């Protein structure tokens, strides 16, 4: 059943069809017309499934995407290392890493750029950076830039690889349609090989070189006297120096005497303090049973050897008397249906990225990184803003795949075709969900506001007025705070500091992590947070349910996934597409983002970051403020918005104009966006008349007709355009604010 | 009192009557030489009434009955 | 032709949904669509949701002339199946709407009478200054 | 002289500013290895700092208030190089790139399929037009006058 | 050889080599003639 | 719904057909005490007319509101109260 | 545009500083930050943790404004 | 209540009539052109105000031309 099946020469490798630019295309390979041509195709160009009907070319033409996606993500490590290994101040950094800021980019001199090259120390000139290469490269134990040349070397070297795969794959030997649906045989080798065998591999790389340089480096040695990876390897002797249960070899492994290796396999919370990060001890017991748990998984499922589950059984089995034929039918879909499975994949690893944000600030895994406040904030915001966009897709491209894809043949009364039979019931009580959640919170914060400008604070809901207080967060904060002692004996410490039991950790005279107190604004403001989430999901979820036909259009499958409208009638039909309702879900989706990442970046300035000085007194950013100052919009207006960005305004003249450009540059991109947002295509339809009138009175006008852009590209354009002022306003702001004061 | 000391008084709009004021706010509102909260007057009606003869309260009593009088016709 | 009348067919086999007749069939029309299968198969309901049609006469109740003939071009252009639909009103009365003379829209039959067609070019029409305080709209002269 | 603007040479506000400017550099450059790259790209803008401001000054520009130098644009003679010397080169530059655009399409209307020219350039025709834009006034004002440059017959909308 | 030519005469390739050898052209003449406010001739 | 097999449109029954049903309505009619109800038609019976019931509504609204403005105490309102410390001078010293 | 360039002109002529206009008119951060952030400091301390002023009706009708506007898209 | 027209330019190449979601339109016989057909609009009723009918028309300009005027419970598309 499961083998390998191939094709030989399916395609062959010409440049004939790089000079036919529609050729993918049966009606734009005509040429073109009109200017709406040229977006077409740049539009339709990675668009499959689209060109042809059968899903061996489709799905050839997937695996050779991804294998080059793959090739320009090693171009793009590559580098990243090699300009950290000649344009850095990495072994500065490495001597003195509380003192001396990470930089990896050098701006030549040619009109005053000279300016960007700040002072960050060990006798280097650069822009500072905020990505966190230099704590990675810490940890990984790299203390040379010679080192990185090789990674640099290596990266290159496989994205050579990875591009001639690709060639190979398509042009060469491409794999059949029965190839690509072997989804057990997928599972198996993925979920073993590709996670297992990847984190014992790292688990052996931290257990044989990290260990012994990190504990050498926090120990006080100097980097250049460090011996060399490969002398932990050759001579034992040194490793058992440092840890000496090396010395008894692999027979504790075997003999099944695991307790002999607690010295470097420790179960241990809370961060290192010398360096504020997590213990690297507990990182290799945990990448070690990752490893395990994921090679123990990957058996799980029925290939040509008899043993184990099959999935079409187990989803046909589970079914119940609330919902008909239960989970039957979706094998066939998820088997059939590329853009079945890009949806769940997107939520999923968007979901995944939203919580890497949060689990990386709560424990930072990297030393010397807690205390670089600029490299904290960057990572939260951007990890969070990739996870809301990869969510926001989930639902573009499901809903691609039920307008397309579809079948109502196979789905009669499954659960896919119960849930399109109470969709009214679904849509209803969401949307009263989130005016309910609106109001009550909205409201509260507007009655704070008016309460406040009447002089009546006495009538407010805030800590020292009416209170509300979020009792079940404080109590899990409790009940997690006091895990070391009842329900997980073996640990030390709790998992994080940021619960309530705990203490201060300090790393060169600034804090790492702090216990945070929740009270009523946490309570206001996680409950603004399920407001805007509820409400961007009712705005996907009405698109995707909503994608085929609805009481007012009957039969909008017949239109398509992407259409701009059906005419004026029935009052008027603007935006019954789903790729409309992604267009607003964009939107809110960028409304919710940057009011988390307001929120973590007010608290933490607010109430964690700081800096501590002889005995043990904190002072923080902005002096906790918080509490009092976030419970009203003016509040924030004033307190957040006017305040924290005099670092951004005033940059002018320093090493951060940059920022400042930037800053005015996206207020202008995103006030740019409007033009295209607000108004049509008759307008600018009938002025290009003019204009051509005008060009041809001159005998010069174009061959290919001009065109106003169409609908649903002007509604594309506004919102690429307005996503990207907003999030590079946002950038900027956070960037001058946070190196300056961080 | 305006016409009185053009340079050191704040004309006044008209009185405030809010029943969902607090205290400091009623405190806070008492500007002029008033006896309750008032609002200061941003039109430059004073400098027009004052400069063209106008004088005491009655003169604008008497104008604002007048003009009630017109827009009856 | 002679306009056909309304029985008691069976409807097709379908499990319920929320896109279904409302409080306007009840207080005003609603309509009904009338076709022959030569085997049960399964069809997309208009209101959303998976049937499948009885072998011989079928009846379906829709809250749309739209909905009607959405479901009637769809079995038309996929199943090869001849199609019929009125209007009921609460009283009672059936309004025979669809097939009007028994040829569908787009075969020219006789005995067919042109209506709304103008005699001239679109861009003959007159100015609107020119039938001013008069109820004419320029197109329907 | 013109609107009471003082020349910068002779002006205090720009050597206060140059000074400032020196002053701010030195204070940078005080953190550094006399020897070292760092100290070396500092001594190198200073230098560039100096003969910006000895050329500025020595160019005869006004100076205002502030400090700061000031364009004249009435047409003076003595200063055209500010405005109307730049505006001739840039006038001379940009007809060049609009009569040679032009010249192709009108050399492209006349093809076997114009948008596959319009789209994917035809190079050595393009290098041949653009060659021959070295003297597109002349070429400019023998069309004006032959009557080859404007059309008459032209689509317009309902009047 | 044919196709490799016409495809480097489309447009955004062409637009790609002009404007790169413009910016060139321009950062070049500005390291060697700095800070030109006014035009001296 | 005649309801005998998968017909659902009945022209006789067309109330069925439409789907106008009562889904809760209960029809019993012993509820409440008779003497109960002897004191609240005797009494709440006034109000039963619509348009005395719109007046009476607005008058005696609009006296219970000016009643309770123009009476209520200084120290129920703060607007009532009034102001009660010195004023605070303006900017170029302008009252 | 207009009234922006009116209102900043005569603050810096009622103040006597109009060196801080004529420096900061000839780029758009020196609008940005000379103009609206500087001169809304007492606008938005209308009221605040603190207490309340004359200026809190003024404050209270800025963010309505910002509201609203916000409202229209 | 729209009211459609249709213009003695019309083709007869019945496609408007096809892409008529109400059954608004229909062919009748003339003369004047190759099809010797020419399009018609008794049921205008019924018209939702859509115009299918004129994006499908070939012609410089449209044949068939809907001019939007009162609404009622049909013609705004209600289903409640
Ligand atoms: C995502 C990939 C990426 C990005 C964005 C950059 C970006 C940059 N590189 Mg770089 N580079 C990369 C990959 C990358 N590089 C790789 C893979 C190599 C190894 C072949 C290099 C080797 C390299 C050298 C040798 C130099 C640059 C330089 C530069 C800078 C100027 C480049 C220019 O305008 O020409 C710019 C910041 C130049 C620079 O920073 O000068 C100060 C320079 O001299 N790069
Ligand atoms: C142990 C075996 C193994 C391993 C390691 C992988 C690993 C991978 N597969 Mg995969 N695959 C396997 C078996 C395996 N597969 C089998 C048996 C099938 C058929 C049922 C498939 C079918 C399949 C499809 C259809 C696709 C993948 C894709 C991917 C990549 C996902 C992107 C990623 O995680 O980037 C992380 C990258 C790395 C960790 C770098 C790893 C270095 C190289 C790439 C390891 C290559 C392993 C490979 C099996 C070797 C082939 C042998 C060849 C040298 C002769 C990843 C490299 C996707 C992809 O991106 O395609 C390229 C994709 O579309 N796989
Ligand atoms: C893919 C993972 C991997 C690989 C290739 C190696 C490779 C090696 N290990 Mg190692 N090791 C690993 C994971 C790994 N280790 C892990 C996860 C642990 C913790 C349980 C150990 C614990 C360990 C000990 C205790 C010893 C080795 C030793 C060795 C060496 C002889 C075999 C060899 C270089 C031996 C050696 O020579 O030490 C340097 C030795 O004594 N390893
Ligand atoms: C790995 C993730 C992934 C993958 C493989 C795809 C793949 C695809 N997307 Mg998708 N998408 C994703 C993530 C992804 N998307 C996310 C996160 C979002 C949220 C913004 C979207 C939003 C989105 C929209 C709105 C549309 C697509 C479309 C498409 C298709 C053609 C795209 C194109 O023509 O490029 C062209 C590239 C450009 C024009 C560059 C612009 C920058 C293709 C199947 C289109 C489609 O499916 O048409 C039927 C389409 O309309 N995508
Ligand atoms: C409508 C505005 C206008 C226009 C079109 C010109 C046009 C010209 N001016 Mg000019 N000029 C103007 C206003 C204008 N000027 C004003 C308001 C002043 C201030 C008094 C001057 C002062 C001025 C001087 C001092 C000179 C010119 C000169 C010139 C000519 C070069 C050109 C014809 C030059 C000229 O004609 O030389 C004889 C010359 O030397 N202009
Ligand atoms: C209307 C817009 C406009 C105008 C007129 C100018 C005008 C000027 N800029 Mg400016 N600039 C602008 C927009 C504009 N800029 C924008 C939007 C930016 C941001 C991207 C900049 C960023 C900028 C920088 C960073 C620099 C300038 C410089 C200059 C000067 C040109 C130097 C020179 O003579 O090169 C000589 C080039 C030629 C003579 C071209 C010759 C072409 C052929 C070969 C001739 C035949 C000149 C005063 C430079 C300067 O010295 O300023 C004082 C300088 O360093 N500008
Ligand atoms: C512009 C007219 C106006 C006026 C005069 C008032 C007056 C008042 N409002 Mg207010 N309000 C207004 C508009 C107005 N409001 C608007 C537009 C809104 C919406 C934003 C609100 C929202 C609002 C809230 C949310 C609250 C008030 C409250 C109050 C009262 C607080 C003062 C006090 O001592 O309470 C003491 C008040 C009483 C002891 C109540 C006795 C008055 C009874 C109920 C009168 C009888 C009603 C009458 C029959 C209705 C006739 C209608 C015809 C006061 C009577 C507070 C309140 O109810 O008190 C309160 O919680 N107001
Ligand atoms: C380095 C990594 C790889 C880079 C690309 C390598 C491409 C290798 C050849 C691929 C095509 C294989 C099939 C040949 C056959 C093919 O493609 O079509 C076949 C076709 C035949 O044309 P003829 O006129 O010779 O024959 C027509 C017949 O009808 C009668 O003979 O064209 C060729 O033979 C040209 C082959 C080279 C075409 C590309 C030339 C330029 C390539 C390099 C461009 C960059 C140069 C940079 C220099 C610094
Ligand atoms: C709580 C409801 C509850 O018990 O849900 C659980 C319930 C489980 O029903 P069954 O036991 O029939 O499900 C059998 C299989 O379909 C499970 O995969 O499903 C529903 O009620 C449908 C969804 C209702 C969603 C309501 C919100
Ligand atoms: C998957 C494997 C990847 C790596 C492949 C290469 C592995 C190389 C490391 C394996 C050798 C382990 O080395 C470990 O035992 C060696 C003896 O066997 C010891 O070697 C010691 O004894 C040897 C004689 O046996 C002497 O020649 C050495 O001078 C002495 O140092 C090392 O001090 C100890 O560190
Ligand atoms: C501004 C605007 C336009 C007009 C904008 C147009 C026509 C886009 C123009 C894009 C660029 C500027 C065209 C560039 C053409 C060539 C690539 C130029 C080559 C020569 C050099 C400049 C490289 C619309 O057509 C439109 C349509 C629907 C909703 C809103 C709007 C809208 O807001
Ligand atoms: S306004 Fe635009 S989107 Fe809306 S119905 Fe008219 S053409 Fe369609
Ligand atoms: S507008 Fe729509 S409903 Fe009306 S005639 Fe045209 S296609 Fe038919």
């Amino acid at each position: 059943e499961v083998k390998i099946m191939v094709e030989k020469d399916p395609v062959k490798t010409s440049f004939e069809k790089w000079a036919k630019p529609g050729h993918f295309s049966r009606t734009l390979a005509k040429g073109p017309n009109t200017t709406t041509w040229i977006w077409n195709l740049h539009a339709d160009a990675h668009d499959f499934d689209s060109h042809t009907n059968d899903l061996e070319e489709i799905s050839r033409k997937v695996f050779s995407a991804h294998f080059g996606q793959l090739a320009v993500i090693f171009i793009w490590l590559s580098g990243m290392y090699f300009h950290g290994a000649r344009f850095s101040n990495y072994e500065a950094w490495l001597s003195d890493p509380t003192h001396i800021k990470p930089s990896a980019q050098v701006v030549w001199p040619i009109v005053g750029q000279k300016i960007l090259n700040g002072d960050v120390g060990g006798g280097f000139q650069g822009i500072q950076i905020t990505s966190g290469f230099f704590q990675l490269w810490r940890a990984s134990g790299i203390t040379s830039e010679l080192q990185l040349y090789t990674t640099a070397i290596g990266g290159l070297i496989f994205a050579a690889l990875m591009l001639f795969a690709g060639w190979f794959h398509y042009h060469k030997a491409a794999p059949k349609l029965a190839w690509f649906q072997n989804v057990e045989s997928m599972l198996n080798h993925h979920l073993a090989g590709l996670l297992g065998l990847g984190s014992l591999a790292w688990a052996g790389h931290q257990v044989h070189v990290s260990l012994p340089i990190n504990r050498l480096l926090d120990a006080g040695v100097d980097p250049k006297e460090i011996p060399l990876p490969h002398e932990f390897i050759l001579n034992r002797d040194l490793l058992a120096q440092l840890y000496p249960s090396f010395s008894k070899g692999l027979t504790p492994f075997f003999t099944l005497n695991w307790s002999e290796y607690s010295d470097f396999l420790t179960f241990r919370g809370g961060l290192n303090p010398v360096t504020g990060g997590l213990w690297l001890t507990d990182t290799a017991h945990h990448h070690l049973a990752i490893a395990v748990l994921f090679l123990v998984a990957g058996h799980m499922y029925r290939t040509n050897f008899g043993i184990g589950h099959s999935m079409k059984e187990i989803l046909e089995a589970h079914k119940g008397p609330f919902t008909g034929e239960g989970h039957k039918g979706l094998y066939e879909i998820l088997t059939t249906s590329w853009h079945a499975q890009l949806a769940i994949n997107l939520a999923m690893l968007g979901s995944l990225t939203i919580i890497v944000a949060h689990h990386m600030y709560a424990m930072p895994p990297y030393p010397y990184l807690a205390t670089d406040y600029a490299t904290q904030l960057s990572l939260f915001t951007h990890h969070m803003w990739i996870g809301g966009f990869l969510v926001v897709g989930a639902a573009a491209h499901a809903a691609i795949f039920m307008v397309r894809d579809y079948d109502p043949t196979t789905q009669y009364n499954n659960l896919l075709d119960r849930v399109l039979r109470h969709r009214d019931a679904i849509i209803s009580h969401l949307n009263w969900v989130c005016i309910f959640l609106g109001f009550h919170s909205f409201g509260l914060y507007i009655h704070n506001d008016t309460m406040s400008a009447l002089g009546r604070p006495q009538d407010m809901f805030s800590d020292t007025a009416i209170q509300l207080q979020p009792v079940f967060a404080q109590w899990i904060q409790n009940t997690h705070a006091l895990a070391p002692s009842l329900t997980a004996p073996n640990a030390t410490a709790s998992t994080s500091l940021t619960w309530g039991g705990g203490d201060l950790v300090a790393v060169g005279g600034k804090v790492a992590l702090l216990p945070i107190p929740l009270g009523t604004a946490d309570f206001l403001v996680h409950h603004i947070h399920a407001f805007t989430i509820h409400v961007t999901v009712l705005i996907l979820l009405k698109g995707v349910l909503f994608a085929r036909s609805s009481r007012l259009i009957p039969d909008k499958a017949n239109l398509g996934f992407r259409f701009p409208c059906d005419g004026p009638g029935r009052g008027g039909t603007c935006q019954v597409s789903a790729w409309d309702h992604v267009f607003l879900g964009l939107f809110w989706m960028y409304n919710a983002i940057s009011v988390v990442i307001f929120h973590f970046s007010w608290k933490m300035q607010s109430d964690v970051w700081g800096s501590i000085s002889d005995q043990g007194v904190v002072t923080h950013i902005t002096g906790g403020n918080f509490a009092q100052s976030s419970i009203t919009i003016n509040g924030w207006l004033r307190d957040f918005l006017w305040a924290q960005a005099s670092q951004v305004i005033q940059s002018y003249g320093s090493s951060l104009s940059a920022y400042g450009l930037l800053f005015l540059g996206a207020h202008f991109v995103w006030a740019f966006s409007l033009m295209f947002l607000f108004s049509g295509r008759g307008y600018w339809q009938e002025l290009i008349e003019s204009i051509v009138w005008a060009h041809n009175k001159l005998k010069v006008a174009p061959a290919i007709q001009p065109r106003a852009l169409s609908i649903v590209q002007g509604r594309a354009v506004g919102v690429a355009h307005y996503l990207l002022g907003g999030i590079a306003t946002t950038w900027a702001f956070f960037l001058a604010r946070i190196i300056s004061v961080g | 009192a305006w016409g009185q000391d053009p340079l050191h008084v704040r004309p006044i709009a008209h009185a405030i009557w809010d029943p969902h004021f607090g205290q400091p706010a009623v405190e806070a509102f008492t500007r002029g030489g008033a006896s309750g909260p008032v609002n200061i007057a941003y039109s430059g009606v004073y400098q027009w009434w004052y400069t063209i003869g106008l004088r005491t309260n009655q003169d604008l009593y008497g104008g604002s009955i007048f003009l009630l009088f017109v827009s009856a016709l | 032709t002679p306009p056909t009348l309304n029985a008691d067919t069976p409807a097709p086999i379908f499990g319920g949904s929320t896109g279904g007749l409302l409080r306007k069939a009840q207080v005003e029309e609603f309509y009904v669509i009338t076709w022959e299968s030569p085997k049960e198969q399964i069809f997309e309901m208009p209101t959303g949701g998976a049937a499948i049609m009885r072998s011989g006469p079928n009846l379906l109740k829709l809250a749309r002339k739209e909905q009607c003939l959405a479901l009637g071009a769809r079995l038309r252009t996929k199943f090869k199946i001849q199609y019929q639909f009125y209007r009921v009103f609460p009283n009672g009365e059936v309004q025979y709407l669809h097939p009007k003379d028994g040829v569908y829209p787009e075969k020219v039959n006789a005995g067919r009478s042109p209506v709304g067609v103008n005699n001239r070019s679109i861009g003959k029409n007159a100015n609107p200054a020119e039938l001013k305080f008069a109820h004419k709209q320029a197109y329907d002269l | 002289d013109v609107a009471g603007l003082t020349p910068c040479k002779e002006s205090k506000g720009f050597a206060k500013r140059e000074k400032q400017e020196i002053k701010k550099l030195e204070s940078r450059l005080k953190l550094y290895a006399p020897d070292s790259a760092p100290a070396l790209a500092l001594n190198a803008t200073i230098e560039k700092t100096k003969r910006r401001f000895a050329f500025y000054g020595n160019e005869g520009l006004l100076c205002g208030t502030d400090g700061l130098p000031h364009l004249i644009v009435d047409g003076d003679q003595a200063h055209l190089g500010e405005f109307v010397y730049p505006g001739l080169v840039f006038l001379y530059i940009a007809g060049w790139i609009g009569w040679v655009g032009r010249a192709y399409l009108i050399d492209v209307r006349t093809s076997k399929k114009p948008t596959e020219k319009e789209i994917i350039i035809d190079v050595p025709l393009a290098l041949r037009i653009m060659s021959k834009g070295l003297t597109w006034p002349v070429a400019a004002i023998g069309e004006l006058r032959s009557g080859k440059l404007v059309e008459k017959s032209a689509n317009i909308t309902v009047s | 050889m044919q196709d490799v030519k016409t495809y480097l005469s489309t447009a955004p390739v062409l637009a790609t080599l002009w404007f790169g050898f413009l910016a060139g052209l321009l950062i070049e003449i500005n390291r060697f003639f700095p800070d030109a406010l006014v035009l001296p001739l | 719904k005649y309801g005998e097999k998968s017909v659902y449109f009945d022209l006789g029954e067309i109330d069925n057909t439409t789907g106008n049903w009562d889904l809760y309505g209960n029809d019993d009619p012993n509820r409440y005490n008779g003497f109960q109800n002897k004191f609240f038609e005797t009494f709440a019976g006034a109000f039963t007319k619509r348009g005395l019931l719109l007046k009476f509504l607005v008058l005696g609204g609009a006296t219970t509101i000016g009643y309770l403005g123009s009476t209520s105490s200084p120290d129920l309102l703060a607007i009532k109260n009034g102001p009660k410390q010195v004023p605070v001078m303006g900017p170029r010293g302008r009252k | 545009w207009v009234t922006f360039y009116w209102h900043w002109k005569h603050i810096t002529l009622w103040q006597g500083n109009v060196a801080q206009f004529n420096e900061s008119s000839t780029y758009l951060m020196g609008w940005l930050r000379d103009y609206l952030w500087l001169n809304s400091s007492q606008l938005i301390n209308g009221y605040n943790p603190f207490g309340m002023n004359s200026l809190s009706v003024w404050a209270w009708m800025f963010l309505f404004g910002h509201l609203v506007w916000a409202t229209g898209f | 209540a729209h009211s459609v027209k249709i213009y003695d330019t019309c083709i007869g190449c019945t496609q408007c009539v096809r892409a008529c979601p109400t059954d608004v339109l229909e062919m009748v016989p003339w003369d004047g052109c190759k099809a010797s057909q020419i399009a018609s609009a008794p049921r205008t009723e019924d018209c939702v105000g859509c115009k299918r009918c004129e994006s499908a028309c070939p012609t410089d300009f449209l044949s068939v031309r809907v001019y939007l005027g009162a609404e009622t419970t049909r013609s705004m598309g209600l289903a409640y």
